[PDB]
RNA sequence: AAAUUGAAGAGUUUGAUCAUGGCUCAGAUUGAACGCUGGCGGCAGGCCUAACACAUGCAAGUCGAACGGUAACAGGAAGAAGCUUGCUUCUUUGCUGACGAGUGGCGGACGGGUGAGUAAUGUCUGGGAAACUGCCUGAUGGAGGGGGAUAACUACUGGAAACGGUAGCUAAUACCGCAUAACGUCGCAAGACCAAAGAGGGGGACCUUCGGGCCUCUUGCCAUCGGAUGUGCCCAGAUGGGAUUAGCUAGUAGGUGGGGUAACGGCUCACCUAGGCGACGAUCCCUAGCUGGUCUGAGAGGAUGACCAGCCACACUGGAACUGAGACACGGUCCAGACUCCUACGGGAGGCAGCAGUGGGGAAUAUUGCACAAUGGGCGCAAGCCUGAUGCAGCCAUGCCGCGUGUAUGAAGAAGGCCUUCGGGUUGUAAAGUACUUUCAGCGGGGAGGAAGGGAGUAAAGUUAAUACCUUUGCUCAUUGACGUUACCCGCAGAAGAAGCACCGGCUAACUCCGUGCCAGCAGCCGCGGUAAUACGGAGGGUGCAAGCGUUAAUCGGAAUUACUGGGC
């Protein structure tokens, strides 16, 4: 089940997660088949402080992946209805 | 919340003379409450209170280990109470274990033998109980043995220790006719069952062979209890006997106020009387709150700076009274929660040692087994694990400061020897175990020596150091073969001044510059200058350079500390200086100092100082039975003696003895007076004596 | 054991007994057919094959062996039977 | 971390004037600035090649108040940058917030300027910077953060700030107490007394 | 292996522990190990005032 | 557009030179150690050796929306204790929430630790066919019908402790056979054979044994072909040294046949062939986890596997398999061996290379800490639980970076030190003095962000047959932060509460005096010291570096000193 979750790269008291498509087996920072876009929760003015890659996310979720809660909410946002 | 109200707690101590049956009675109590099967004995080591393997083999309880149970007085065997017994040892060597324990209990059942009555160690723990007014009852153990009597023991306690004992029991049968106990409150005679089946009671009628004496001590108990308060006196004066409940409450108040001591009989080996002693534990000893409220103090002393009491709401305020050595987690600190509630991992501010501590775990005990429990509340003894800074006697509390608990007292050791491991490489691996042991035990002081490189230690008897040396070999696997401490001889001239010089210069071929000084060797009487060195200047010829005179005294200082006799610091010595030679150029003080070296070493040796040996001021207080005998031993040693004054309970005798001889003096002292002597050894003077032991250091190095 | 793996060991042992039983039935019938083959009686052989075929298919569907194992078995036996002629 | 100790000792050992003290009165009337600080300064040391290299680098270091650590980094970067390494080093040395503060005034010497910059009494374009090594970018107002005025030492320093060249990169307002940063100060915009190629060869040795 | 004992005046008996650091002696034949002065009862040289870290002396207070 | 603009030398053999020639030095770097010293802050780092033995607390549970049910807590119903028919609580009652234990399903084979083993069964690079693949997804259908136990239990009996029995039942998605199933399996076909589980949510119709049925919807199950993820297998090449290691190998290499694995295969068996590996190093021996990369280097190259990540092997040692999709399984099984602990003496339990921590080894490396608040992960429909992963914290200058230990002024050049040609020079504007400020740490107040979500109430369509149940989208309301006294801001008094270490003979930057006389001693090489020591030690003074300084160890360079670029007889 290829989960699409956040990877928590970065530093202490300064998260910078990373949207990754990986098997739900491997670790958080672990192996992934691809990463698709980044996310930062303390970016004041940066690249939206958030980015997804909707084409590749569509590729995966259509071919049979799943989506974690944070990546799902981030897509709910990038789809600018809310 | 808490499993039981406070009135169900009874914190009692078991303490007595050696071998009086403390551990046997404790194991019987544990069995009769059911945490132990197989009543077990001690001479076969199988008892569970004994774990350290020394008391397994040697069959002598060496250290206290608290233990809990559920025995009950109201409809006994039901409505359980919490009896926290502390099996303390009774050895004079381990009286420190009694000291800290007696200071941490709210009551304690004293054990007496029916063969000897009180014994010197019991007269000791009696002082250690009056020291804190610890309420207490008596348990006359070993009635089953030959020549054992009860009324004689009662008279013994009445007459010798000074108390008032009242029979709560009278015994049916003395030696082997002992079949049970008759009472003076229930007024019914209990005949216990056969071997190891004494769990039962078989309440039975009082036999007529003892009805009259039972009646006599019954009425005596009645009037002695009515002595507690007025409303118990007139009711009795009206021709009516009080009843069980009010007699029990009145006597119990007497025990609270520390006026009386109750005696119960039994034979912990024939399994008789143990339960009926537990009956007294319940019915008369104070509960944690029945005791007057603990005297807490703030950072300053008042009458009531911190009025603390046993409550689940009161601040957590307790007394860390016992440390223990654990190899696994480092230490293991007992503590008796006087007030409040504390939990695992919770904080605690070490009010005395000026730090905050934490409770990695809180473990209550089954004599060794550390029961893992969440929290401990008031009146409930527990052992804290992991807290680093705390030692014995410290006080642990919340940030609201009942900081000052009253005691910081512990006795002074009397025996001292030195130790040495398999080789002098393991000396730190030895001092480490020594540090652990000295942080665990207050009376035992590891005493690093400065005069020699040996490590000497001090204890309170041949046996205490003996457990320590084996416990060191056993728990800390470094064996130390022992010897005597080295002596501390010294040097100083008698009275006479002797004129001497020492001459040698340097630069005949262009070299650096020289020194030269004349000196005269005057001593002062032993104890004249409190500063061990006194100087008077008399330079008038060949006046040594203006920045060199003080360095001349400071260089003869080296020669003083050197002590050209056998290496020993010369004491009270004085040197006076007259002559020399100089120019208005840069001479060398070091040459004056070597010059002064030759001068010192010749003039002292020819002025004939004295080679003194350490002589200690001794004080010994011993009963009037063996005053002559102990003085005789002292005179056979080197007897110099001070005087004689009759104390209330003995004689005041001081003396002067050599430290070269007082080494093993403690065991011999106590053996000469049954251990009823008190004494401390301290220094008074150094002095000479005709002895051919005076050349050991001279043999190792020097003239 | 210290954990809830005890329940798993117990369930695994129960399943061991059971899978041993079913596997034993399968292999009993397979030895039946192999005897019929080594003998030379073709009609008896095909009878034994039809006796075992539903068992082994049911078992593979039960997962005790794998569909490839059942198919390999039936293939081996059908081939050697038609060779028996 | 800041160089604690005598200042004219440094300036006099290096011989040349490095402005460690406030340029108020004079230098040779207060210290006999021709000879080493030691009692052996009357002697003339020969100062071979490595002598002159260490002396040059120590001159620039004592002028700017940066230490050999973070100075090796001021070489690491400004060598990483494309172009002349010595000139890029002087660029990043000039852009230091203390240097720009002193050069716009506010403090008669680098030490007073650093005490200011570190006492939370400056505001690089609105933001209080307490970092004496804040590398200032071009096009930045310095905004001395009023209530850092009215102490009279910054005023005396602003008075003494003239008789000195108004540097061609500073454009300090001088009276509302701010200052733009037009462009990175050139190497030619500097004293030309300091051989940056000496420092470059010293560190690339 | 062998070992130098630097500094002025040592106190190393037949069974005292010492620490060993590198660095030969360049004139003593075959001695290639300086005894680390001031560690494990191999106490530092006494009455020193310059270069105390090497040779293990406590900084005097004054 | 930038993806680089990057290569230094000296001391040292000789009376002296030149050259080969080795030793050492300045540089960068470290899981570092130790001595001296030591203020803060941020971010990283922390048992390299004994894969040595381990106390203890935790490191894996979840699911009632699978079942029987009721251990505990309650929502509960009827009462004649209590009692003023109860607001002043007695019990039968799984009826409902909820749930001990049990059955069952899913996980436990993940996450995490170590580098012993491993020279090729591996790793990396690039391909391949002889396959599997739970949970995840697309599609297509089925989802008759019934029975046999058994747990829990109950009774009785052991366990004189722990830990087990003999009979009696009763449920389920547990299990078993028949019905059926085909583009599924076998078979050239002909032909035969194959499976399944139900639960939950609502309710208008209508029959009921108030159990429900029934029309719904949400989930779930079986089978079949795909997608994806993970995984198994094969090949070519590289992946340390030693030939003072020249032969090695009978399942050994292959053919045929049988068997076996999910899969191809000497994986195995049985014949038959006599082959196969090898100087391109077979075999043997020592050593070693490989790699992305790290230190260095200008580059080729040298050394290396600390951190983070991928692969592999391992989980007290040796051997084996059981369930399973996945293991030959760290906190599962079983046996042998060692060890440990409990034993009531009849027995039984355990495996820190998980996190903490102990003891031992070492020179050396941390608390028996805080919480799921983020991220995750398992289970669950979800709330919700577990999480020593994780997020944080505590210790240590272990490292990298930033900052301060005040700033200006000041010639009575104070004192005093030291030197001296005896006038003075230098410490030195240095301190004292004078004014200015408060960074940092200390107090006091104020205060972001890490917070996404999920709960209840509500509306829109979507659903049906119902506008009911439920996705799903908004809406309003209370809220979910360990760190934590966060970062930070501002105020409070004062310059206080905060500088050391090494070197100073040439290499090298920094020189004089006293004390020592080949003694004490120093030292990286050259050497210094035997009376005028810039070379020992101290003083003064200076030079470097600065919360470090120095020493040692270690890789590389400089070493064109293994020279392929880049050397010689
Ligand atoms: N006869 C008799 N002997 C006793 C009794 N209690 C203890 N002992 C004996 O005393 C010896 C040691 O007893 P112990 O428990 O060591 O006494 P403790 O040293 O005071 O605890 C054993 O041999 C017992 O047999 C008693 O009540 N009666």
């Amino acid at each position: 089940m290829v989960t699409i979750r956040l990877a928590r790269h970065g530093a202490k008291k300064r998260p910078f997660y990373q949207v990754v498509v990986a098997d739900s087996r491997n670790a958080r920072n672990g192996r992934f088949i691809e990463r698709v876009g980044f996310f930062n929760p303390i970016a004041s003015e940066k690249e939206e402080g958030t980015r997804l890659d909707l084409d590749r996310i569509a590729h995966w979720v259509g071919q049979g992946a799943t989506i974690s809660d944070r990546v799902a909410a981030l897509i709910k946002e990038v789809n600018k209805a809310a | 919340a808490r499993t039981t109200p406070i009135a169900r707690y009874r914190n009692i101590g078991i303490s007595a003379h050696i071998d009086a049956g403390k551990t046997t009675t404790t194991e019987r109590i544990l069995f009769y409450t059911g945490v132990n099967h197989k009543i077990g004995e001690v001479h076969d080591g199988a008892a569970t209170m004994d774990w350290m393997e020394q008391e397994q083999e040697r069959g002598i309880t060496i250290t206290s280990a608290a233990t809990t149970a559920f025995w009950s007085g109201m409809a006994k065997q039901y409505e359980p109470h919490r009896i926290n017994i502390i099996d303390t040892p009774g050895h004079v060597d381990f009286t420190i274990e009694v000291e800290r324990s007696m200071r941490v209990l709210d009551g304690a059942v004293m054990v007496y033998c029916a063969v000897g009555g009180v014994q010197p160690q019991s007269e000791t723990v009696w002082r250690q109980a009056n020291k804190y007014k610890v309420p207490r009852i008596a348990f006359v153990n070993k009635m089953d043995r030959m020549g054992a009597n009860f009324l004689k023991v009662v008279n013994q306690i009445k007459t010798r220790l000074g108390a008032n004992p009242v029979p709560l029991q009278l015994a049916i049968g003395a030696e082997e006719h002992f079949t049970g106990v008759v009472d003076l409150v229930k007024m019914k005679a209990i005949n216990w069952n056969d071997a190891d089946q004494g769990v039962t009671f078989e309440y039975e009628d009082i036999p007529a062979d003892m009805v009259e004496l039972a009646n006599e001590w019954h009425q005596n108990l009645i009037e002695s209890a009515a002595e507690a308060s007025e409303e118990l006196m007139e009711k009795y004066l009206g021709g009516e006997e009080l009843t069980e409940a009010e007699i029990k409450g009145a006597l119990r108040q007497r025990v609270l106020n520390n006026e009386i001591i109750l005696v119960t009989c039994g034979s912990a080996f024939k399994n008789k009387g143990v339960q009926a002693m537990l009956d007294a534990v319940i019915d008369y000893l104070p509960s944690p709150v029945d005791v007057p409220a603990i005297n807490g103090i703030l950072d300053d002393g008042k009458d009531t700076p911190a009025e603390r009491h046993a409550s689940d709401d009161e601040p957590f305020s307790a007394l860390a009274f016992k440390i223990a050595t654990d190899p696994f987690v480092g230490n293991l600190t007992f503590f008796r929660v006087y007030s409040g509630v504390v939990n695992s991992g919770d904080t605690v501010l070490n009010s005395v040692k000026a730090a905050r501590e934490r409770f990695g775990r809180i473990v209550q005990m089954h004599a060794n087994k550390r029961e893992e429990i969440k929290e401990v509340r008031a009146g409930d003894i527990a052992a804290a694990i992991g807290l680093k800074d705390v030692t014995t006697g410290d006080t642990l509390c919340d940030p609201d400061a009942p900081i000052i608990l009253e005691r910081m007292e512990f006795p002074e050791p009397v025996i001292s020897i030195a130790v040495e491991p398999k080789t002098k490489a393991d000396q730190e691996k030895m001092g480490l175990a020594l540090g652990r042991l000295a942080k665990e035990d207050p009376s035992f002081r590891v005493w690093t020596d400065e005069e020699s490189n040996q490590t000497i230690i001090a204890g309170m008897g041949e046996l205490h150091l003996d457990i320590i040396v084996d416990r060191m070999k056993r728990e800390f696997n470094v064996e130390a073969n022992v010897g005597k401490p080295q002596v501390a001889y010294r040097e100083t001239i008698r009275q006479k001044v002797t004129d001497v010089e020492g001459k040698h210069a340097k630069q005949s071929g262009g070299r650096g510059q020289y020194g030269h000084v004349v000196i005269d060797m005057y001593p002062l009487e032993p104890g004249s200058n409190p500063k061990g060195y006194e100087f008077i200047n008399d330079i008038k010829g060949g006046v040594i350079p203006g920045e060199y005179i003080p360095a001349v005294d400071k260089g003869i200082q080296e020669q003083l500390k050197a002590g050209p006799l056998a290496g020993y610091p010369v004491v009270d010595m004085g040197i006076r200086l007259h002559f020399g030679s100089y120019h208005d150029v840069d001479s060398s003080e070091l040459a004056f100092k070597l010059a002064a070296s030759i001068a010192f070493k010749e003039g002292f040796k020819k002025a004939k100082p004295v080679l003194l040996e350490p002589i200690m001021k001794v004080e010994v207080e011993t009963p009037e039975e063996n005053t002559g005998d102990v003085i005789g031993d002292l005179s056979r040693r080197r007897g110099m003696l001070k005087g004689q004054e009759s104390e209330v309970t003995g004689v005041k005798i001081h003396a002067e003895v050599p430290l070269s001889e007082m080494f093993g003096y403690a065991t011999q002292l106590r053996s000469l007076t049954k251990g009823r002597a008190s004494y401390t050894m301290e220094f008074l003077k150094y002095d000479e004596a005709p002895s051919n032991v005076a050349q050991a250091v001279i043999e190792a190095r020097g003239k | 054991n210290i954990k809830s793996a005890k329940k798993r060991a117990i369930q695994s042992e129960k399943a061991r007994k059971h899978n041993a039983s079913r596997r034993s039935m399968m292999r009993t019938f397979i030895k039946k057919v192999y005897a019929a083959i080594e003998a030379g009686d073709k009609a008896a052989a095909q009878k034994a094959f039809n006796e075992m075929q539903p068992i082994v298919d049911r078992q593979a569907a039960k997962g005790l062996i794998h569909k490839n194992k059942a198919a390999r078995h039936k293939a081996n036996l059908t081939a050697q039977i038609n060779k028996l002629a | 971390a800041r160089y604690l100790g005598p200042k004219l000792k440094l300036s006099r050992r290096e011989g040349t004037d490095l402005f460690l003290k406030s340029g108020v009165r004079a230098i040779d009337t207060k210290c006999k600035i021709e000879q080493a600080p030691g009692q052996h300064g009357a002697r003339k040391p020969r100062l071979s090649d490595y002598g002159v290299q260490l002396r040059e680098k120590q001159k620039v270091r004592r002028i700017y108040g940066v230490l050999e650590r973070q100075f090796r980094n001021y070489y690491k970067e400004a060598a990483r940058l494309k172009g002349n390494t010595g000139e890029n080093l002087l660029a990043l040395l000039e852009g230091r917030l203390d240097n720009v503060v002193y050069r716009m005034g506010f403090g008669a010497t680098r030490a007073e300027a650093r005490q200011l910059v570190s006492h939370k009494a400056i505001m690089v374009n609105g933001r209080v910077v307490n970092i004496a090594s804040y590398q200032v970018s071009p096009n930045d107002v310095v905004s001395i953060r009023e209530k850092a005025k009215k102490q009279s030492r910054v005023k005396a320093a602003l008075e003494l700030a003239e008789q000195r060249e108004k540097p061609t990169w500073l454009e300090v307002d001088a009276g509302k107490m701010e200052g733009t940063f037009k462009r990175k100060p050139e190497r030619s915009d500097l004293s030309a007394d300091i051989n940056e190629h000496l420092i470059v060869e010293l560190y690339s040795k | 292996v062998t070992s130098y004992i630097g500094g002025e005046g040592h106190n190393l008996q037949e069974h005292s522990v010492i620490l060993i650091r590198g660095g030969r002696v360049k004139d003593l034949p075959g001695v290639r190990y300086h005894t680390v002065r001031g560690a494990l009862d191999c106490s530092g040289v006494k009455d020193r005032k310059q270069a105390r870290s090497k040779y293990g002396v406590k900084r005097p207070k004054a």
